[PDB]
RNA sequence: GGACUUUUACUUUGAAAAAAUUAGAGUGUUCAAAGCAGGCGUAUUGCUCGAAUAUAUUAGCAUGGAAUAAUAGAAUAGGACG
RNA sequence: AGGAUAGUGGCCUACCAUGGUUUCAACGGGUAACGGGGAAUAAGGGUUCGAUUCCGGAGAGGGAGCCUGAGAAACGGCUACCACAUCCAAGGAAGGCAGCAGGCGCGCAAAUUACCCAAUCCUAAUUCAGGGAGGUAGUGACAAUAAAUAACGAUACAGGGCCCAUUCGGGUCUUGUAAUUGGAAUGAGUACAAUGUAAAUACCUUAACGAGGAACAAUUGGAGGGCAAGUCUGGUGCCAGCAGCCGCGGUAAUUCCAGCUCCAAUAGCGUAUAUUAAAGUUGUUGCAGUUAAAAAGCUCGUAGUUGAACUUUGGGCCCGGUUGGCC
C-alpha cells in the first residue's frame, strides 16, 4: 500500500493547520452536528422576508389574529 | 486540351462549373433542395408514429401472386396517411384497429420495396411491443 | 392497383404447422473453448474433407 | 464543463467479412495462441497498420533527417524491447516487414506457455485469470501484456497463491475437512 | 542620421498562428483506453529526471534568392552623367 | 460647421455637392445557418458535419425604455405595451427555469424534486461565511478500454514411427473421440474487517462462505447467389409468407413455418434514417460528349482564361563547411 503522511511538531500546529475532518477522523475533534443543507437554506431564505429582528410583527401577528 | 481551363488562374471558372454539375446529381439536389424537410411524409426522420385507419390486403406485382397485409396510418406529426407493410407471418392479427404503431422505412431510401407497390414503410412496433417480439412470443400485447 | 383483398388466411401456415419442441442438449462451450473446439473440428481433425472439406453435408 | 477525456478504439474491422482465407488464417492464429475473440486479433493488426505508416512516412524522408533519425530509433527501440524485433532487425524495413505473429508470441499467455507452467495456452490463460502468476512479484491478470524482454526472467507462479505457496485453496480445503471430520 | 530610392506574383528561412484535440518522445494507469506522471538511496535526514517535439492552410510581418510570368524605362529627347 | 458621445465617424442636425455598390455576382431570397478551435471518413486530393466540455457573439416569453454603478440597455434589476398566466374576505397584489433537480406537453428521440463545499476556483469587510458554479453518488448497453462463461489428468477407442522382426504377441511415446470417472483452480455473487470518502457507495486488499451441469446454462443474425455456412427431415402448396438486388413459393421448396446440424460477429448483434469511402457515378489530381446522355445552326464579339523568341553566358583563382576514405 502507498499513501501520503504528515508528522507535525506539535498537536497546536495539527490543530490549527490539518482539516476538521480529518481531526474527527483521528477523534482528537468531534463533528459539530448541524441542520441538512436545503433546511439551512430554506431557514435563510425564510429570514431573507423579515426586516429587523421580528419581535414586531410577532407581536402584531398575536395581536392581529384575534381580529 | 481536354475541355476544361487548366490555366493558373482560372478557379472561378472550375468553382462555379462545378455547382451547376453537381446540381445535376440527385443526392446533392435531394439534400439541398430540402425535400425531405419539405415533403417525404416523416421530416427526414428515421421513424414515426401513426395511428391505424384500415387493414389492406394489397396485392403483388408480377410475376407473383400474393396478398400482402398492409396497413393505412395517419401520422401524428403531420397528419399525412401512408401506407405501411406489417412484416411477418400472422402479425396482421396484432394490429387490429385505433392501434398507435410506429413505422420505419424498409430500406430503399423512399422508393418502394419489392412486389409491393406503393409502400415505403414497415411496422416495427404495436403499443410499444415490437411485433418480432410478439411473433415470437415473448411478450404479450396490453388489453387497451 | 388493388388495396383490398382477404385478410382471413393470415397466419395460415405459422398455425397449420404441428409444433417440435427443442431437443435439450449438452450447452456447448462459450468463447475461448468454442474457438479451440472449431480449431480441433476443421484443422487437426479432418472431419468430413470428401473432396472440398464441407463443414455441414447431408448423410448419404 | 470540464476538460473532457480522451478516448481511441483500438481495432479495426475488415472491409470483406466473409473471406475464407482471412476466416481460415484468423481462426488458425486463435487456435494457436489460445483467443476468443478476432477483436484481438483485428487490435494487433491496429497497432501493426500504425506502425507501418509511421515507418512509411518515415522512409519516405532522407536519412539523417532529425525526425526520422529519432523518432525511428524510438520505435525500434520499442519493438526491441519487447521483443516484436531482434536487434539483428534494426533498419526500420523490417518494422514494416514484421508479421501479426511476431507481436502475438509476445503476449504473457503464450511466453507463459514457452517458459513451462501451463502445458497449455489454455491452461495459461486460466492460470493467469486466476491470478497464478507474477511477472516481477507484482500480479497480473491479463493475457494481453507484452513482455518486456526483461521480465521474461522474472516470470513465475506467484507468492499468495497456490503453486507458490502459503495456502492450498478452497476446494482443497473443504476436501480436507470433510476427510478430517470423517476420520472422526 | 541623410540623397534617394520601378512595381508585383513566386519560392526559401524565421517570427506568428491559445489551450484541449491530432501525430508523436518518455513513463506502470497490474495490460490497455487514459493520465502526466514518476524514479532512486544507508528509506534514519533525503536526492533527482520530466511535463518534449512536429503539424497548424489562406491573409498579413520580416528575410535570402532572383529562374519562371507580368510591369516600367532615353524617340516631335522637357534623356544620364559633371 | 455644429451638436452628441468616453471618444472617431452621417452617429444626428443645417447648408452644399451628386455621389456609392454591381456578371471579379451587387441588391434581393433561402438556410432543416451562431461563428471558429475542431469531428467522421479519408493512398493522395477531397466530401460531409460542427446545438454540444475551450474562445468569441447573442438572448433571458416578445418588443422597447431606463435607474444604480467603474462596468448592465442587466432581466434570479425596475417601467410600460402585447401574449400567457397565479392568489383574492373582488378592493387589489404578485409574475418570468434557454440556472439545478423536477413536472406537463412536443414528439422516433434524452437521467434524481438526492449528498457536500472535502477538492477546483470565485465573491465578500474576508484564513473562518456563501457558492445546484463545481464535485460526489443514483438512472444510464450514447460512445470507448480491458476481459469470465471453463482448465488438466487416468481409463474404453482410431492413428504413426521405434524395440523386439518369433504366426495377429507385447507394446513403450503420440493427436483426436466417450449414457466414463477423478481430484485440483477460480472468480461472478454474499460478507466481519480495513481502505476509500466531507460522509457513504463502489474500486483495489481480505477472514468465512461461494461450480459439475437438470447448475453460475450467450445471445444476435443467417445457411440459393452476391456472401461463411444443408440438396437433411416434417408441414403448406402462386396460399401463407420470404426476399436490400437477382429471385423463392403453383403437392418431391437447398430461399416460406418449424426441428436437427452448420456458419459469422460475440456481451454484443440486428433494423431504420443520414453521411463518408467504395464513386475516375463531380472527375484540380481525374470522367465523358461520331453511334451509348451530351459539340450551341453559323460567324462576329464584351466580363474572363491563355498568349512566339530575345537582354550575364562562359572561363578562372581562392577560402572555409557536409559527406565520405586508408589510418
Ligand atoms: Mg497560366
Ligand atoms: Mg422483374
Ligand atoms: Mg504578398
Ligand atoms: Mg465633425
Ligand atoms: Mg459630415
Ligand atoms: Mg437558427
Ligand atoms: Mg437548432
Ligand atoms: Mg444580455
Ligand atoms: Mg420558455
Ligand atoms: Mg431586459
Ligand atoms: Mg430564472
Ligand atoms: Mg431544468
Ligand atoms: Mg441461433
Ligand atoms: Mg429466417
Ligand atoms: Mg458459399
Ligand atoms: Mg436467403
Ligand atoms: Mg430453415
Ligand atoms: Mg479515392
Ligand atoms: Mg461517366
Ligand atoms: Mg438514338
Ligand atoms: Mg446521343
Ligand atoms: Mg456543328
Ligand atoms: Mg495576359
Amino acid at each position: 500500500s502507498v499513501g501520503f503522511g504528515l508528522v507535525y511538531n506539535s498537536v497546536a500546529e495539527a490543530k490549527k493547520f490539518e482539516p476538521t475532518y480529518r481531526l474527527v477522523r483521528y477523534g482528537l475533534a468531534e463533528k459539530v452536528e448541524k441542520a441538512s443543507r436545503q433546511q439551512r437554506k430554506q431557514k435563510k431564505n425564510r429570514d431573507k422576508k423579515i426586516f429587523g429582528t421580528g419581535k414586531r410583527l410577532a407581536k402584531k401577528v398575536a395581536r392581529r389574529n384575534a381580529d | 486540351g481536354k475541355g476544361k481551363p487548366r490555366g493558373l488562374n482560372s478557379a472561378r471558372k472550375l468553382r462555379v462549373h462545378r455547382r451547376n454539375n453537381r446540381w445535376a446529381e440527385n443526392n446533392y439536389k435531394k439534400r439541398l433542395l430540402g425535400t425531405a424537410f419539405k415533403s417525404s411524409p416523416f421530416g427526414g426522420s428515421s421513424h414515426a408514429k401513426g395511428i391505424v385507419l384500415e387493414k389492406l390486403g394489397i396485392e403483388s406485382k408480377q410475376p407473383n401472386s400474393a396478398i400482402r397485409k398492409c396497413v393505412r396510418v395517419q401520422l401524428i406529426k403531420n397528419g399525412k396517411k401512408v401506407t405501411a407493410f406489417v412484416p411477418n407471418d400472422g402479425c396482421l392479427n396484432f394490429v387490429d384497429e385505433n392501434d398507435e404503431v410506429l413505422l420505419a422505412g424498409f430500406g430503399r431510401k423512399g422508393k418502394a420495396k419489392g412486389d409491393i407497390p406503393g409502400v415505403r414503410f414497415k411496422v416495427v412496433k404495436v403499443s410499444g411491443v415490437s411485433l418480432l417480439a410478439l411473433w415470437k412470443e415473448k411478450k404479450e400485447k396490453p388489453r387497451s | 392497383a388493388k388495396v383490398h383483398g382477404s385478410l382471413a388466411r393470415a397466419g395460415k401456415v405459422k398455425s397449420q404447422t404441428p409444433k417440435v419442441e427443442k431437443t435439450e442438449k449438452p450447452k456447448k462451450p462459450k468463447g475461448r473453448a468454442y474457438k479451440r473446439l472449431l480449431y480441433t473440428r476443421r484443422f487437426v481433425n479432418v472431419t468430413l474433407v470428401n473432396g472440398k472439406r464441407r463443414m455441414n453435408p447431408g448423410p448419404s | 464543463p470540464r476538460a473532457p477525456r480522451t478516448y481511441s478504439k483500438t481495432y479495426s474491422t475488415p472491409k470483406r467479412p466473409y473471406e475464407s482465407s482471412r476466416l481460415d488464417a484468423e481462426l488458425k492464429l486463435a487456435g494457436e495462441f489460445g483467443l476468443k475473440n478476432k477483436k484481438e486479433i483485428y487490435r494487433i493488426s491496429f497497432q501493426l497498420s500504425k506502425i507501418r505508416r509511421a515507418a512509411r512516412d518515415l522512409l519516405t524522408r532522407d536519412e539523417k533527417d532529425p525526425k526520422r533519425l529519432f523518432e525511428g530509433n524510438a520505435l525500434i527501440r520499442r519493438l526491441v524491447r519487447v521483443g516484436v524485433l531482434s536487434e539483428d532487425k534494426k533498419k526500420l524495413d523490417y518494422v514494416l516487414a514484421l508479421k501479426v505473429e511476431d507481436f502475438l508470441e509476445r503476449r504473457l499467455q503464450t511466453q507463459v506457455y514457452k517458459l513451462g507452467l501451463a502445458k497449455s495456452v489454455h491452461h495459461a490463460r486460466v492460470l493467469i485469470t486466476q491470478r497464478h502468476i507474477a511477472v516481477g512479484k507484482q500480479i497480473v491478470n491479463i493475457p494481453s501484456f507484452m513482455v518486456r524482454l526483461d521480465s521474461e526472467k522474472h516470470i513465475d507462479f506467484a507468492p499468495t497463491s497456490p503453486f507458490g505457496g502459503a495456502r492450498p485453496g478452497r476446494v482443497a480445503r473443504r476436501n480436507a475437512a470433510r476427510k478430517a471430520e470423517a476420520s472422526g
